[PDB]
């Protein structure tokens, strides 16, 4: 069977913990590892990135919404409130 | 925001990095919605908030309840003085007026 | 307008880093250099908000 | 990415009683004498002629 | 700075002999002593300023959480380096980086 397991050793995910993230860059995105070249005010804005010329980037998040508990994972649109309400 | 990891607040952001976004500021509305970096300043920023709040109504109250103990048999008299249950006069007027 | 405000903020604040980065930037009186710096980016972004 | 941000409960506990991310988990542990052998195999020095 | 005894391998001390009007380093976990070629004795000054770079290593190219600049290295004329500032954590301390080359492996200043 070709399940988590599998993925984790065949060397496409792994796991860190909290020491091992000071020494590893991450991406937010899978969009975020292409650096682009839009102007619509309705969507959100995403950091500029331009401290450095060029990003090498080590590892990326499989998704942001995990950073979630499961308390948390029901409010909708977490992301459009005020934190001491969630 | 501080430098949690190793000069950088979040392992997303190279080190040394002293841009705004990079240090908890918010460019988006809350109609907007929020960046995850700026989910997590956001969280911290408002749990600072509630333990600042939790420990500021305690100090409160027990200034409070310790101020009620100090002055708590002061009464003005018939003759316009301000005595104390001993007697000694703490104004010979209340308010001076 | 808004977004134009908040480039404008960011470019005063990159301003600000340069000329840190390169002893450039006035100290005031009885405090440090990296305080200085905060505070002059926290104003700068305090007045964009 | 460990613990839940949102979430802390109201009053004295806030702060000290957490819950984990979604995808977070536990080590189990695991023996370090294989590290041990690895480490050795590919040219690591002990102390012992350590100057 | 200071020096350790011979024989001893034990902590040097100065001293002075009278009847040569000298001055000499000697070690009473022992009976040697020996010419002590400068009458400096101790130093202090109030300003510090060395833990600039600090400890600067050749591997430090492959630290991907470094920036990387473009800035045009001085001697090899590279336009790859990375760039971090002082790493004393002084209070007063100069927020002027230092510039270390992809190419030649060496670092260099911002004048
Ligand atoms: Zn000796
Ligand atoms: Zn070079």
């Amino acid at each position: 069977v070709y399940g988590w397991s599998s993925l984790v050793t065949s060397g496409v995910i792994e796991y860190v913990d909290g020491e091992e993230e000071e020494t590893i860059m991450i991406a937010m995105t899978p969009e975020d590892l292409q650096t682009r070249s839009l102007n619509d005010t309705a969507k959100r804005i995403k950091p500029e990135m331009s401290t450095s010329s060029h990003h090498t980037f080590t590892h990326c998040e499989i998704h942001p919404s995990m950073i979630l508990g499961v308390a948390a994972s029901i409010i909708p649109f977490p992301d459009h409130n005020q934190s001491p309400r969630n | 925001i501080a430098f949690g990891f190793a000069d950088r607040s979040l392992p997303h952001f190279t080190k040394d990095d002293f841009s705004p976004e990079s240090k908890g500021f918010v460019e988006n509305s809350y109609l907007r919605g929020l960046t995850p970096q700026e989910f997590f300043f956001h969280a911290m920023a408002g749990r600072e908030g509630l333990i600042d709040t939790a420990v500021k109504t305690a100090e409160t109250g027990y200034i409070q309840r310790r101020l009620v103990k100090a002055l708590e048999d002061i009464m003005v008299h018939y003759d316009g003085t301000t005595r104390n249950s001993l007697g000694d006069i703490i104004q010979f007027l209340y308010g001076e007026d | 307008e808004i977004t134009h405000a908040i480039s404008s903020a960011k470019e005063q604040v990159q301003e600000i880093i340069y000329k840190a980065q390169h002893n450039e930037l006035e100290l005031k009186p009885g405090m440090t250099l990296r305080e200085s710096f905060e505070g002059e980016v926290s104003r700068t972004l305090n007045d964009a908000r | 990415g460990l613990v839940c941000p949102a979430e802390t409960p109201e009053g004295q506990a806030c702060g000290l009683v957490k819950n984990l991310s979604l995808l977070s988990g536990i080590s189990i542990g695991s023996p370090s004498e294989p590290i041990i052998n690895f480490l050795e195999e590919w040219g690591m020095e002990p102390l012992e002629d350590y100057d | 700075s200071f020096r350790f005894c011979l024989e001893c391998n034990n902590m040097l001390y100065p001293k002075e002999d009278k009847e040569n009007q000298r001055l000499l380093y000697s070690c009473r976990n022992c009976d040697y002593t020996e010419l002590a070629e400068d009458p400096k004795v101790y130093r202090h000054e109030l300003i510090t300023n060395i833990g600039e770079t600090a400890g600067i290593v050749d591997d430090i190219g492959q630290d991907p959480t470094l920036p990387r600049s473009d800035k045009e290295c001085p001697e090899c004329h590279s336009r790859d380096c990375v760039f971090f500032q002082s790493q004393q954590r002084r209070k007063d301390t100069n927020m002027t980086l230092f510039y270390v080359c992809l190419n030649c492996k060496k670092t260099f200043r911002d004048e």
